[PDB]
């Protein structure tokens, strides 16, 4: 049940409500008021999800599918089978993601330690608002959300792209991939440094850090450091994630048009615009 | 409010670090470089030294050979006129020989030729320069992580320009060097092999790379919850652990049920990254050698 | 297929692979324990791993993990129900005691020495030839406490020399003693330096040095543990 040390931390207190009503564990499990919001919000939402897919008329996992309403119904209710029970499910995640937010909070005050990761996941959950919320409000129906489901989504993924083109011209969209791809490039090397000094050559003694500004100074004349490189991942990828929500909310409500013809600003700038030669002249 | 610790707010500088020596050859080594007040808000502020080597200057010289091979192609395309080289920039595009030539390489040069002379030469800059992270990791006596980490990206990279071209038959299967044109061959891709969102490779390679995301976050912000114990220096607290380690474990055990070490969770993380490219790889390898369409390919599994 | 084979391949190689992601993050606070101590009855599916030992660098000996697990210290809690998973409360003054958010690990009392074997952390006076290059030099600003009271003020920064970091605030008390307190939890302004976590009347109970020109990690973790704790537990003084 508890790790070796694990006993002098448990102590009552840095509950956000409710006292010490919930101030208590299940198991290696903090429950607290948000831990039983959490439950109750899960519970809800994965009991939506089964009754439409009675009402779809199938138990298996690749085809069950819960849709969002037509656009007919613009931003208004939906009957259950029509697009209702998805618009309840998606108050649940919703209710879901931020509780089980809120439960970090209070697992952080009661160790004692910063808000990093409550904050750090939030930029998660603002990502699915966008694509369920602020998108489809601004866009102005429900409609544009994508479906909850294992391939549908990646369905709605394909179709949603494509309609503006290669989606790879969205501006944001390249600035949010090289945060993608910057990011894991660092979580690699970062990983391997500390594993590499932890564990030499054999029978060596562990390096030290010493070794690892050392390390890559010898390799690219420079190194970020041990406080940086935790600040750079924390960092690198909110910026991904941030990115990635504001590629989608211009998508379809500034810009609606292909995505590759917005290049054409740059292109037609009148100092160049008209000189022949080249691709574009 | 309280004070997070993404940026500094005391700098501090002493004598130039001029690093552990080992058995480097520190003859190669270079001189200390300014220091960077600016980055010092972040990270280090010392600039330098590095180590040069042999090694170091074939990858750096073929690297920059590469890159303008390359570049002049660009101004041929340009019509030698600076400002259509501005105006037409991403447009512009080094592209591999046409079919008709296959694996050959008697190609023209304006026919494909070029590119062969680039991607020669960012064939030795990479591979040298892997044997430069390894080599300078030998010197220290550490672990080859890195190296072999690195491999896992090589791995990707040599799958697209070389090994899946060759296994086609023909090097116009490659990667054209260019901006716009290396994100159309990559869409136009997908759409040859019937969507690549069927590519249980691609779909894996996702997930790693969504996760990578996700552990860094994750990483990332425990540290500097805890950074206020010294959580930041690591090989201590695996080395001896202090209530920073503790808290951390903890924290996650308290949210999710389960959680690393200090050691531990830094193998969490330099196998969720290796695990991105080298699924990747994959993914990609068996696009068009073995699978002509995964959209076929998943209604059947064979 | 080969296609086939490949995938089916590889959902087995990361299936083994978790496993010895997981094992390997068994090396600390493992096995688990009931709340007196005695080893619990479930351990999950995963063995131990088998120990592995680390060479520590300056001849300070070798570590090896999993290994036999003691707090080493007296823990001051008293359990507040009759059955498992309920909070243990403290049975004293938990800023005193070390427990909570207060706790502090039994860490060496060393030094965390540099790659040359040289004390990694130094007053910045014996530390030959560092400066405060950017930002505000907090040393001789008064240092005001969550209760809005001065406390101190800081009569030198404690630096990280390898890294060049400031670590800690070292602070004249009212009775000429001083302690230390970490960079991380200060926030240095214009004219002061202001402590979030401990009111004026807490900097006393902070945890003092036996030397006068280095930390070891022991202290440190009694020191960052202390002042780590205010912030739940001097939350009756701090106002605001
Ligand atoms: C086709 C693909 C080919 C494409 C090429 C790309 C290859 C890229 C691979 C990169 C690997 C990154 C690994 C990072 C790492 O640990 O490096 C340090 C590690 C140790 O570095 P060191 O400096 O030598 O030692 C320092 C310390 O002494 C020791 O330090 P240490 O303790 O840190 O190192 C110990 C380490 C040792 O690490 C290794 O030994 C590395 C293993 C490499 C595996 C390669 C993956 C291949 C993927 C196959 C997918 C199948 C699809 C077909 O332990 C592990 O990590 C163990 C890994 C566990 C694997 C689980 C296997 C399960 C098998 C199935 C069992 C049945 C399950 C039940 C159901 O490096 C290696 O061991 C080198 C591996 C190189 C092999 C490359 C493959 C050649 C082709
Ligand atoms: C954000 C970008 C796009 C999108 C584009 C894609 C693309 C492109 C791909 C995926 C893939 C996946 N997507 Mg998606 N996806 C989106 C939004 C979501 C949402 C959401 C609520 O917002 C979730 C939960 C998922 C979940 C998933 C997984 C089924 C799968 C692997 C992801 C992963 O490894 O992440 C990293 C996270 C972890 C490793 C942590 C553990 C995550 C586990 C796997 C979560 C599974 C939850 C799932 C089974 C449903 C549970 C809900 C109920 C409680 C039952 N996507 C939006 C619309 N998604 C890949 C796939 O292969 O699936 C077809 C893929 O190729
Ligand atoms: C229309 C587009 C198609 C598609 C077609 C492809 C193709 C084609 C490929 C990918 C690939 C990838 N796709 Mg896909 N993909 C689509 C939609 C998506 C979506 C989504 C819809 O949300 C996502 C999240 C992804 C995500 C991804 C990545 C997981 C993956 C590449 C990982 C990587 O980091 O490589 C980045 C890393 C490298 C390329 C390694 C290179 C390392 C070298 C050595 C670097 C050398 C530097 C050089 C010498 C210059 C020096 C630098 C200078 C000094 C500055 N795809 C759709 C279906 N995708 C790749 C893959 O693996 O697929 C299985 C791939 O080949
Ligand atoms: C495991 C997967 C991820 C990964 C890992 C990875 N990459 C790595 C490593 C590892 C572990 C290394 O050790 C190695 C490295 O040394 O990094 C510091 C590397 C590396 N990955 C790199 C790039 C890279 N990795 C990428 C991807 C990834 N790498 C994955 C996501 C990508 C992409 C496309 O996503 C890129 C672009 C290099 C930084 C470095 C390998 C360096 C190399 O091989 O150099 C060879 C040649 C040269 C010396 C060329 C120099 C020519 C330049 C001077 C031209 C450009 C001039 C330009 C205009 C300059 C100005 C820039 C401004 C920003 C100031
Ligand atoms: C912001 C940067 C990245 C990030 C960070 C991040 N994620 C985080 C955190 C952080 C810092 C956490 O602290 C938290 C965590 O605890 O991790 C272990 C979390 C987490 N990120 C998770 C997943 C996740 N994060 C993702 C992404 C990212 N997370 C970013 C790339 C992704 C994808 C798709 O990329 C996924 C799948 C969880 C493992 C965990 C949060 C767990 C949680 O919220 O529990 C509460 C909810 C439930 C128990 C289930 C609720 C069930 C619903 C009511 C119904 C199901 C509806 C759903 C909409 C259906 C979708 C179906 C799909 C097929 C589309
Ligand atoms: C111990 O040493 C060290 C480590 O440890 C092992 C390390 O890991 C590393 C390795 C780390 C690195 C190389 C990381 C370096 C990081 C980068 C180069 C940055 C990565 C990010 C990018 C390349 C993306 C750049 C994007 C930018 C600047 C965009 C900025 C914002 C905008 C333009 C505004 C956005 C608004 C828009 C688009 C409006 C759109 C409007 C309409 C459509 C209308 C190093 C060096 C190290 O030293
Ligand atoms: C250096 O320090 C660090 C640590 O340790 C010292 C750490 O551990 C970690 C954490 C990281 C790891 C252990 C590595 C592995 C982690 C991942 C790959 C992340 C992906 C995670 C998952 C797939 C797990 C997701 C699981 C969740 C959200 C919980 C599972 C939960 C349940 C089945 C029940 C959910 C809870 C409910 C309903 C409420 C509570 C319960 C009641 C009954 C009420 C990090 C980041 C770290 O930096
Ligand atoms: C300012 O102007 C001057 C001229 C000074 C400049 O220098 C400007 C230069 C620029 C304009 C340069 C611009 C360069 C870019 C736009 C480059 C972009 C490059 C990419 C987007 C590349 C993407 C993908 C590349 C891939 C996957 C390459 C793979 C290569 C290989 C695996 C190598 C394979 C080897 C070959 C085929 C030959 C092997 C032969 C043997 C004998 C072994
Ligand atoms: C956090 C809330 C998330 C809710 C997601 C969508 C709910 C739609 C609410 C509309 C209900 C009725 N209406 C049209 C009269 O407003
Ligand atoms: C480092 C361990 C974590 C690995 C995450 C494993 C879950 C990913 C699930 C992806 C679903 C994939 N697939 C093959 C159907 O496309
Ligand atoms: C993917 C999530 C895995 C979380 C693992 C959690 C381990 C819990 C150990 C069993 C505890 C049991 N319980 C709740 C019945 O008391
Ligand atoms: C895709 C990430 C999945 C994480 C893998 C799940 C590991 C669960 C380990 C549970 C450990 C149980 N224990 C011993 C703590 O009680
Ligand atoms: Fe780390």
């Amino acid at each position: 049940a508890l790790l070796s040390f694990e006993r002098k931390y448990r102590v009552p207190g840095g509950t956000l409500v409710g006292g010490n009503l919930f101030d208590f564990w299940v198991g290696p499990f903090y429950v607290g008021f948000f831990g039983v919001a959490t439950f109750f919000f899960a519970a809800l939402g994965i009991i939506l999800i089964a009754w439409s897919a009675v009402l779809q008329g199938t138990w298996n996992p690749q085809l069950i599918s819960v849709y969002p309403p037509a656009l007919e119904y613009g931003l208004g209710g939906a009957p259950l089978a029509k697009g209702g029970l998805w618009q309840i499910i998606t108050i649940c995640a919703t209710g879901a993601f931020v509780s089980w937010a809120l439960r970090e909070v209070e697992i952080c005050r009661k160790l004692g330690i910063g808000y990093h990761i409550p904050f750090a996941f939030a930029f998660a959950i603002l990502a699915y608002l966008t694509l369920v919320l602020f998108r489809p409000v601004m866009m102005g129906a429900w409609g544009y959300a994508f479906p909850y489901g294992i391939w549908t989504h990646l369905d709605w993924v394909s179709n949603t792209g494509y309609t503006y083109g290669n989606f790879h011209y969205n501006p944001a969209h390249m600035i949010a991939i090289s945060f993608f791809f910057t990011n894991a490039l660092a979580l690699a090397l970062h990983g391997a440094l500390v594993l590499s000094a932890a564990n030499p050559e054999k029978g060596k003694e562990m390096r030290t850090p010493d070794h690892q500004d050392t390390f890559f100074r010898d390799l690219v004349g420079y190194s970020i450091g041990t406080l940086g490189i935790h600040r750079l991942g924390l960092l690198l990828s909110l910026s991904a994630v941030f990115f990635s929500a504001l590629c989608m909310i211009i998508t379809g409500t500034i810009w609606f048009d292909q995505w590759v013809d917005w290049w054409q600003w740059w292109v037609k700038l009148p100092w160049w615009a008209n000189i022949p030669g080249g691709i574009n002249g | 409010a309280e004070y997070q610790n993404i940026f500094s707010q005391v700098q501090v500088r002493g004598p130039a670090d001029l690093g552990m020596t080992e058995d480097v050859n520190l003859a190669n080594r270079s001189g200390v470089g300014p220091f960077s007040t600016l980055l010092g808000w972040f990270g280090d502020a010392q600039l330098g030294p590095i180590y040069l080597g042999s090694l170091g200057v074939l990858s750096l010289f073929s690297g920059l050979m590469w890159f303008f091979t390359i570049g002049i192609w660009f101004w041929y395309q340009a019509g030698w006129n600076p400002a259509v080289f501005l105006r037409d920039l991403f447009f512009f595009s080094l592209e591999p020989p046409a079919p008709e030539y296959g694996l050959s390489f008697a190609a023209p040069l304006k026919e494909g030729g070029l590119w062969l002379i680039a991607s020669f030469f960012m064939f030795v800059a990479v591979w040298s320069w892997w044997g430069r992270t390894y080599l300078r990791a030998q010197a220290l006596g550490m672990g080859k992580h890195t190296a072999w980490a690195f491999l896992s990206a090589i791995w990707l990279w040599m799958v697209l320009g070389f090994i899946r071209p060759i296994l086609m038959g023909s090097w116009s299967e490659a990667v054209p060097y260019g901006i716009f044109s290396h994100l159309d061959w990559t869409n136009n891709f997908s759409l040859v092999h019937g969507n690549l969102f069927y590519n249980p490779f691609h779909g894996l390679s996702i997930a790693f790379l969504y996760g990578s995301a996700l552990l860094f976050a994750m990483h990332g912000a425990t540290i500097l919850a805890v950074s206020r114990f010294g959580g930041e220096r690591e090989l201590e607290q695996i080395a001896d652990r202090g209530t920073a380690a503790e808290r951390a474990a903890l924290f996650w055990r308290w949210t999710m049920g389960f959680n690393a070490t200090m050691e531990g969770i830094h193998r969490w993380a330099i196998w969720m990254a290796v695990l991105v490219t080298l699924t990747g790889g994959i993914g990609i390898l068996l696009s068009g050698t073995v699978v002509d369409n995964w959209y076929v390919w998943g209604q059947n599994h064979g | 297929d080969l296609a086939s084979l490949a995938i089916y391949s590889f959902w087995i190689f990361l299936a083994g692979l978790i496993y010895y992601l997981q094992t390997e993050n068994m090396r600390e606070g493992y096995p688990l324990e009931n709340e007196d101590g005695t080893p619990a009855a479930n351990q999950g599916p995963f063995p131990l791993p088998k120990p592995k030992t680390f060479i520590l660098p300056h001849g300070r000996g070798t570590l090896t993990v999993p290994g036999p697990e003691s707090e080493d210290r007296p823990i001051a809690l008293a359990r507040t129900a009759v059955s498992e998973g309920f909070p243990h409360a403290p049975t004293g003054d938990p800023m005193k005691d070390g427990v909570g958010p207060a706790s502090w690990v039994a860490r060496r009392d060393l030094p965390e020495l540099d790659g040359h074997g040289h004390n990694k952390i130094k007053p910045m006076k014996a530390a030959a030839g560092f400066h405060v290059s950017a930002g505000k030099n907090p040393i001789g600003l008064p240092v005001r406490g969550c209760d809005l009271e001065i406390a101190g003020k800081v009569v030198d920064i404690w630096v990280d020399i390898p890294e060049q970091m400031a670590r800690f605030l070292e602070v004249e008390l009212k009775d000429g003693s001083t302690r230390l307190l970490p960079m991380q939890m200060v926030k240095v302004q214009s004219n002061r330096v202001h402590v979030n976590a401990l009111s004026s009347d807490l900097f006393a109970g902070i945890p003092t040095i036996k030397s006068p020109t280095e930390v070891t990690l022991l202290e440190e973790d009694k020191i960052c543990g202390y002042v780590a704790g205010g912030l739940m537990y001097a939350a009756p003084k701090r106002k605001s």
